[PDB]
């Protein structure tokens, strides 16, 4: 007697979890993270406890989440996000004296065993600062293996050469070790770093697919 | 100072538990078999919790949704979804009337079943490791704050705070009697704590890296904990020392739950290797294993009438042993 | 100064013999595994 | 009924 | 009785049929197995391939040695009953796989080309593959339903009777429309797909030969299966060229070619997935 | 309990309580009026070495698993390396995150050095 109404009762909840698989499908969720030193507050401003942002490019939805309201220590939190689409990480490349920590957090991350598998967008944002600072601190007294770098801009070889010094600097620990890193360099004022975000997630499903599909 | 303690437990130990237990019968092997499969939770799922009737249980997953289910028929008698998604712990109240869950968000919601939420205690400054019900009255939980509390859910402020841990706190577990519990945290120490007094009446250390799970043993006179160094200890309130350690060199994975059975005789661990193990809590040897699961192990439960066993892990599936 | 407070009332434990606690387990694990179903 | 010297292939 | 042959040259056309329906029928069985022997590997991408292995298989295992052993003398020993089985599930089989690998294209076309868009529900992948099939039998009921069988001097043949009419419109139109449904259509449909996924596509040699094998895909189907659609449009053009020897060679020869097509699936998917090749080295 | 305890240019760093061969190891220091920062760290074997760029050249790290000792040389000493040096453990025994937090239960209690 009683089983035909928890049969029903089960059908229903089966219903509504048939219909909330599709809706959490069809987005893709990613992960904030820097220091406050960096602006990365500003690049979610160009778009609108745990913060959140969510924004639609190409009628794809995207769903952000700045996490800000733990202490310091943060390898146990860290490992609620294993299944994110991708990191967003952004780091204030004119303060020289931080690169060195910015540079040990990307590779802790990096080499974490539940997060092998999360490819990483690097943001190097705040260019102007950098230009302005060089065109006048001298990177060299902070890495002195800058000084037998050579280039692989408007006005300034030495602006390229020091960015894009800063920019090897990761991609040396990147490709020392199935998940890729994407590096952009950003301004304060640029209207599109959702555009950037959108074709790397496109490469990163792309990839995916294509091994999901047995094509190799 | 602290020396005058090492050399006090040290007096103690006349003879070590294996001396002792050398004489008592084999366990022998233990082969058990998956009875139930139970399946909906979208992503992977972080915590459950048995009922007294031995029945009903919960499971909470990060998708954002929490389930009760039927474990003789399997079906499906609430789905409550939550308000934010990162939920890590989740509890049953001893009389089916409540039930809580907890996360990020440093909240620790209670859902009335007799279904919508009843209370909301916020105060913590960390995210929710684990919470459990004393009665319809009072409730304790762990935070990552290094803090735990003591709430009073009708007023829903907390009444004492239990403070002395240096790292985040990972696990607790509540007494038999009611009038004591234990915890273990992230500086490789577990603590015992007097509900009434509000102060620490022991400390525990042995361990090399953070405790992941924790929990009573039958009697009340004992514990077991689990760490990253892949190694499970047992410990005595009385002699105030380990007595026993159950380890093996083929394994080199960290422990995410552990829990004792009706006689207190099996000792249940679930490790990162995706798989469970089972130890003779007195040989110290390791009896039989849990295979099935496609990713780590994140929690375990044996049903207050000790009929069956239930495990979880991240591949979004509940299995039931027996 | 709360390390030393805490150390105090550690170290004032009136502690055991090991051997009755390891024997106190095992006199309930004989007794209790009648109704083991496990 | 067709002739004698048909084929009949089939598919 | 002119179309019984001697020995040798029934010998020789004996042992190229029997390699090629040994290895489609072991190739197909064994990636069917390998696709649902293993919980990794039983999951809704892989609906569509376990889809086409069965109707490969079947293909080669029903159609290939009945019409050959049909052919080789051109005298029926079965009955009424198979000949009427015979027309009615093979031509289905044949259907079948052409569609399933339709299917199969325009999965990889969207996972492709559309990434960000959540792939289709495992109900809707289940009523795809019963539709497919349900079309197969209902496009080749009405060769079965009018098969027969007759009575010659030192012959019995099972062929179709169709019915009669003065200038044969009612199987023109069937077959002109089977030709058209089994060969042009699925042609193009590929032919696109294909196309634009290998241009957007070209450890950029995995692509490459990605687009190496479709491209081989795309020219093997198309080529494989001209000759047999031309041999049955060839009748309603000039009958009389099948009243003599050199036609049943030639049907052999056509059949052979068509036929071949089911063994190179288990091959390619060899020669690109490890997953595939350590599946067949355990198997064997 | 797990112990570390620093003295002493030709620092060393006593360790007990765990395995000391099994974990990686680091050197963090702390100027007069700002936070910790990474110094340098040594594998488990010994077999990769890092330094932080303003110190590359002038400092060496060591380990001795042998005895579960810890050590660091410094010459060319120069003004600005006037600090509190502390010897910190990595959380876990095979894989190091937490080392620069504010509290952290694997360092020691840190060592005087005054140019």
């Amino acid at each position: 007697n009683e089983e035909k109404a928890q049969r029903e009762a089960n059908k229903k909840i089966e219903k509504q979890l048939q219909k909330d698989k599709q809706v959490y499908r069809a987005t893709h969720r990613l992960l904030l993270l820097g220091a406050d030193n960096s602006g990365k507050s500003t690049i979610v401003k160009q778009m609108r406890g745990i913060f959140e942002t969510k924004f639609q490019v190409d009628k794809v939805n995207f769903h952000m989440f700045d996490v800000g309201g733990q202490r310091d220590e943060r390898r146990k939190w860290i490992q609620c996000f294993n299944d994110v689409t991708a990191i967003i990480f952004v780091v204030d490349s004119s303060d020289y004296n931080r690169l060195q920590e910015a540079l040990n957090l990307f590779k802790s991350i990096w080499n974490n065993r539940w997060l092998r598998t999360i490819s990483v967008i690097l943001f190097l944002n705040k260019q102007d600062l950098l230009a302005e600072k060089v065109l006048a601190s001298k990177i060299e007294d902070y890495f002195p293996e800058f000084a037998r770098y050579t280039t692989p801009p408007g006005e300034d070889p030495r602006v390229t050469r020091a960015k894009y010094f800063i920019r090897d600097e990761f991609l040396r620990i990147s490709t020392a070790s199935r998940h890729y890193c994407y590096p952009h360099f950003t301004c304060a004022v640029d209207t599109e770093n959702a555009r950037r975000i959108f074709n790397d997630c496109r490469d990163i499903i792309q990839r995916m697919h294509l091994r999901q599909y047995e094509l190799l | 100072l602290k020396n005058q303690i090492r050399d006090a437990r040290k007096a103690c130990a006349d003879a070590t538990l294996s001396q002792i237990t050398n004489n008592i019968d084999p366990v022998g092997r233990i082969q058990m078999r998956t009875r139930r499969t139970l399946r909906g939770h979208l992503a992977k799922i972080y915590a459950m919790h048995w009922g007294t009737d031995s029945r009903l249980l919960v499971s909470a997953s990060q998708d954002g949704k929490l389930i009760i289910w039927d474990s003789y028929t399997t079906n499906k008698v609430h789905a409550i979804p939550l308000r934010s998604s990162w939920v890590m712990t989740c509890a049953y109240a001893p009389s089916g009337n409540y039930v809580a869950c907890g996360g990020l968000d440093n909240i620790c919601s209670i859902y009335n079943l007799k279904v919508r939420v009843s209370r909301e205690l916020a105060g913590h400054t960390g995210y929710l490791s684990c919470c459990r019900f004393l009665d319809d009255n009072q409730i304790v939980t762990s935070s990552g704050d290094t803090t735990c509390a003591l709430w009073d859910i009708e007023t829903g402020q907390q009444t004492t705070t239990f403070t002395g841990h240096t790292g985040d706190v990972m696990s607790l577990s509540l007494a038999p009697d009611t009038r004591l519990f234990v915890s273990g945290a992230c500086d490789a120490s577990a603590k015992l704590w007097d509900v009434r007094e509000g102060m620490c009446r022991q400390t525990f250390t042995g361990h090399e890296s953070d405790i992941n799970a924790i929990c009573f043993f039958p009697n009340g006179n004992a514990f077991a904990t689990g760490s990253d160094d892949a190694t499970c200890r047992l410990f005595d309130l009385r002699a105030d020392q380990e007595l026993m350690t159950y380890s093996h060199d083929n394994i080199i994975c960290g422990i995410t739950s552990v829990s004792f059975s009706k006689s207190g005789r099996l000792l249940l661990a679930g490790y990162d290797d995706f798989n469970c193990n089972v130890w003779d809590a007195l040989k110290a040897d390791r009896a039989g294993v849990l295979a099935g699961h496609d990713n780590r192990v994140s929690c375990l439960g044996v049903t207050d009438d000790g009929m069956a066993v239930a495990t979880g892990s991240w591949d979004s599936f509940l299995k039931i042993w027996n | 100064r709360k390390l030393v407070e805490q150390l105090k009332m550690e170290a004032n434990i009136d502690r055991i013999k090991v051997s009755k606690a390891a024997a106190d387990l095992m006199a309930y694990c004989e007794a209790h595994a009648k109704e083991d179903p496990l | 009924r067709p002739k004698p010297q048909q084929f009949f292939g089939l598919m | 009785n002119q179309f019984v042959q001697p020995a040798w040259q029934i010998v020789l056309w004996a042992a190229a049929y029997t390699v090629i329906v040994v290895t489609s029928v072991v190739g197909n069985v064994v990636v069917m197995w390998i696709i649902l022997a293993h919980k990794r590997m039983r999951t809704v991408t892989n609906y569509f391939l376990v889809n086409l292995a069965f109707a490969e298989a079947s293909m080669a295992a029903f159609n290939t040695v009945v019409n050959f052993t049909y052919a080789v003398h051109n005298e029926w020993y079965y009955g009424l009953f198979y000949c009427k089985f015979h027309n009615f599930f093979p031509i289905a089989a044949v259907f079948a796989s052409i569609y399933s690998m339709t299917a199969v294209a325009f999965d990889r076309y969207m996972a492709i080309i559309h990434p960000l868009q959540p792939r289709l529900s495992a109900t809707a992948t289940k009523v795809v593959i019963c539709v497919i099939w349900v079309l197969a039998l209902l496009l080749a009921f009405p060769q079965g339903y009018y098969s027969t069988t007759e009575t010659m001097p030192s012959r019995v043949v099972c062929m179709i009777e169709w019915p009669e009419h003065p200038n044969k419109i009612y199987e023109k139109v069937y077959h002109i429309c089977v030709t058209v449904l089994i060969y042009f259509l699925p042609l193009l449909v590929i032919g696109y797909a294909y196309t634009v996924v290998g241009i957007t596509l070209w450890q950029v040699s995995a692509k490459r030969k990605v687009v190496k094998m479709m491209i081989v895909v795309v020219c093997t189907f198309a080529i494989c299966w001209l000759p047999f659609h031309i041999f049955f449009l060839l009748p309603y053009i000039n009958p009389d060229l099948y009243l003599k020897k050199f036609i049943q060679q030639v049907y052999l020869a056509i059949m052979w070619l068509a036929m071949s097509s089911t063994m190179y699936n288990p091959i390619i998917y060899c020669c690109l997935n490890d997953r595939f090749r350590l599946g067949f080295k355990h198997a064997f | 309990q797990v112990q570390l305890q620093e003295s002493g240019l030709r620092l060393s760093c006593a360790a007990s309580g765990f395995t000391f061969s099994n974990y990686k190891m680091n050197w963090v220091r702390q100027a007069p009026g700002k936070g910790l920062e990474w110094v340098s760290d040594i594998s488990q074997s010994g077999a990769s070495i890092s330094y932080t760029g303003s110190v590359k050249g002038r400092f060496t790290i060591s380990r001795d698993n042998a005895k579960n000792t810890l050590y660091l040389q410094m010459n060319s000493l120069k003004p600005e390396d006037t600090a509190v040096y502390y010897c910190a453990r990595c959380p876990a025994p095979f894989t190091c995150f937490d080392v620069t937090s504010t509290t952290y239960a694997y360092r020691g209690q840190g060592t005087q050095v005054t140019v």
